[PDB]
């Protein structure tokens, strides 16, 4: 049901109501069986374009049953249509990606190695990410490597954590392994 | 998509409706002189 | 079932015109995140918005509907809800019509108006959340007083079906 | 807002303002904030070779300050001098942040 | 009976019409909900190769380079993993940095 | 679906004219620049009618809110997130900055 706002379908069950009733009533008091049970299975019909065996006669009940087919033929190829945009934007990253993004929030330990990096960092990709972290809120930073852990595994994918890659090799090979390390090193040291 | 997107179709079916009920009350006037 | 027939649609006919007049009347067609006068939970109806938590809980301000034909003309609908007042009458009339009808067996046209008032009542309806809805758009959920809207169309719809079929029924005894 | 109830040096507000009056009591000396008449920053015409704005106004002699947000330049500094830089910044891009019978 | 009902219902799925209609309420509803099943069934058809005959319609990988799952490497100890080092360009200046880091 | 960020995006474009204001460090920067891009930028600016520049900040802002996201004006970061917060605040920074200095 995405394809159309929920709004859309309940306006597409009234309207389906208002032609029956209109199509019943101008359909009985005219000179030349359309009861309301008919009006109700031939509207349903022509929503699903499956016609029926039954067509208006006079001029009054054509007219509900032409402008009744205009809205089910736009409706039906709305529905197509967005469902394929739907589809094919779904089908169509790393540091630089995660910069650019601002959806993932990302975040580094407090009083560490790497947010010394970040901070005294002149390269441009580190220096953006330096002036959103130092900036957001709540603060992206962490207290321990757990917290980090914690806090990309409850974000449920909306917190990057950036940690040392020996830590994070540890991390991604440990129970429930639900954490991923994208993309390579930014740089290069050791203890 | 949003009603806002397709509004117009449905403006022409409830003026269909509106014309339709209006021609039946003209024939049956004019069916019943 | 002459009798329940239209038992069932004098009972209709007056809870069609109750339930969609305390839609009117009411303030709670939308659940927006607004303000009332720092922005509030609030609940709008089609005249008036309110607060509904914080401490300007309960003041409520009268809508502001305006801040080009093709949305000037949709605002302007929007703005006196004319769609939306002219199914209130027509429901006001067809129960006039259906209580007139008791009150004088001479003419059987009376029964048929009544159901032609009905069906016009519920068509007007439509146009009025469909307006209400689109000028809305130009995170929410809707109130009862919409739902209360939406349930008068059904009745109304229903109504309009059976007052008909007391009309033809007593049409087709008479001929036949 | 309402400058017409304040007048002399104190007829302004905003950053560069403060940090002029804070300048002032650092180094010491009383100055007078004048308002660039050309309204530039500044730049030199390849044709006359004429400084306008605020960086002909210190080169000129007509002016012993400038305490606007005026950026650090190669060609600036081959012709006034400039302290360390009080703010940083970058050139940036602003942006300015369906109908019925669409279908 | 038995056979009339297969061939309704596989004329009610290809959206081809039908000899008959079903009359009684049980009856249509069975075919209600059949014809429902078969419009977002044969939409989701249509919607679905749509997208994979776009998807796929739609220096490159060398332009910003791989960019993509396309590894790119040179031998060691050769002339050309000499010229990526030393390099400059900045195409080239990326690649190097993405081929000495990449494990 | 085709209904379904960077220096590029302007550059590539030619749908949305960017100017920068006259006399400026700005204008400075890319008229002397010597970056593909940017010299990219400069030649379209140089020759673009009706003038892309303006006088000052306050009529690049104004250009930019009456422009209905036509125009996209070049400026210093401190001014653009400044603008940027103050109501009624219709404008936006985007991608990064094009080049680090100081005033």
């Amino acid at each position: 049901l995405d394809p159309l706002a929920y709004e859309i379908w309940m306006c597409i069950v009234f309207a389906y109501i208002g032609v029956s009733v209109v199509l019943f009533l101008v359909s009985r008091f005219s000179p030349y069986e359309f009861g309301i049970f008919n009006s109700l299975w031939f509207s349903l019909g022509a929503f699903m374009q499956q016609g029926c065996d039954i067509s208006p006669r006079s001029l009054s009940g054509r007219i509900v049953g032409g402008v009744w087919w205009f809205f089910t033929l736009i409706i039906i190829s709305s529905y197509t249509a967005n469902l394929a945009a739907f589809l094919t934007v779904e089908r169509m990253e790393s540091a630089e990606d995660l910069a650019k993004q601002t959806e993932i929030a990302y975040g580094t330990l407090e009083a560490g190695s790497t947010k010394e990096f970040f901070r005294r960092s002149k390269i441009a990709v580190f220096e953006k990410m330096w002036t959103y972290m130092k900036s957001a809120e709540p603060s992206v930073f962490v207290r321990t490597t757990e917290e980090g852990m914690i806090r990309v595994r409850k974000s449920k994918g909306k917190y990057a954590y950036l940690l040392e890659s020996t830590m994070n090799e540890y991390i991604e090979q440990r129970k429930p392994c639900d954490t991923m390390k994208v993309g390579g090193n930014l740089d290069s040291k050791g203890y | 998509l949003s009603l806002s997107n397709v509004a117009g179709v449905f403006y022409i079916l409830i003026g269909g409706l509106g014309l339709a009920m209006l021609v039946a009350l003209i024939e049956f006037c004019y069916k019943s002189r | 079932d002459r009798g329940i027939q239209m038992l069932i649609t004098t009972v209709g006919a007056f809870a069609a015109f109750s339930l969609m007049t305390i839609a009117v009347g009411t303030d709670y067609w939308l659940y927006s995140r607004g303000v009332c006068r720092e922005e509030v939970m609030t609940h709008s109806g089609l005249w008036r918005t309110c607060c509904l938590e914080g401490a300007f809980r309960g003041v409520c301000k009268k809508i502001d509907h305006f801040p080009d034909t093709a949305e000037y003309l949709l605002r302007a609908v929007r703005a006196s809800s004319v769609f939306p007042i002219l199914s209130v009458t027509l429901l006001f009339f067809g129960g006039l019509c259906v209580a007139a009808s008791e009150f004088h067996r001479s003419r059987h046209s009376v029964i048929l108006s009544a159901g032609i008032f009905f069906v016009s009542a519920g068509l007007s309806n439509i146009i009025g959340i469909i307006v209400y809805i689109s000028a809305n758009a130009g995170s929410y959920s809707y109130g009862w007083s919409f739902y209360f809207g939406a349930f008068s169309f059904i009745i109304a719809e229903i109504v309009g079906v059976v007052a008909v079929h007391i009309y033809i029924e007593k049409h087709q005894q008479l001929r036949a | 807002k309402n400058a017409n109830q304040f007048e002399g040096n104190d007829r302004y507000e905003g950053y560069c303002v403060e940090l002029a009056a804070e300048i002032a009591k650092h180094v010491g000396y009383s100055y007078r904030l004048e308002i660039v008449s050309d309204g530039k920053y500044g730049a030199r015409d390849p044709d006359t070779k004429a400084w306008n704005g605020m960086v002909g106004e210190l080169v000129y002699g007509r002016a012993d300050v400038a305490v606007a947000p005026l950026t650090i330049t190669l060609v600036r500094e081959e012709v006034i001098d400039f302290s360390k830089p009080f703010m940083s910044l970058g050139i940036s891009i602003m942006i300015k942040k369906p109908g019925v019978f669409s279908f």
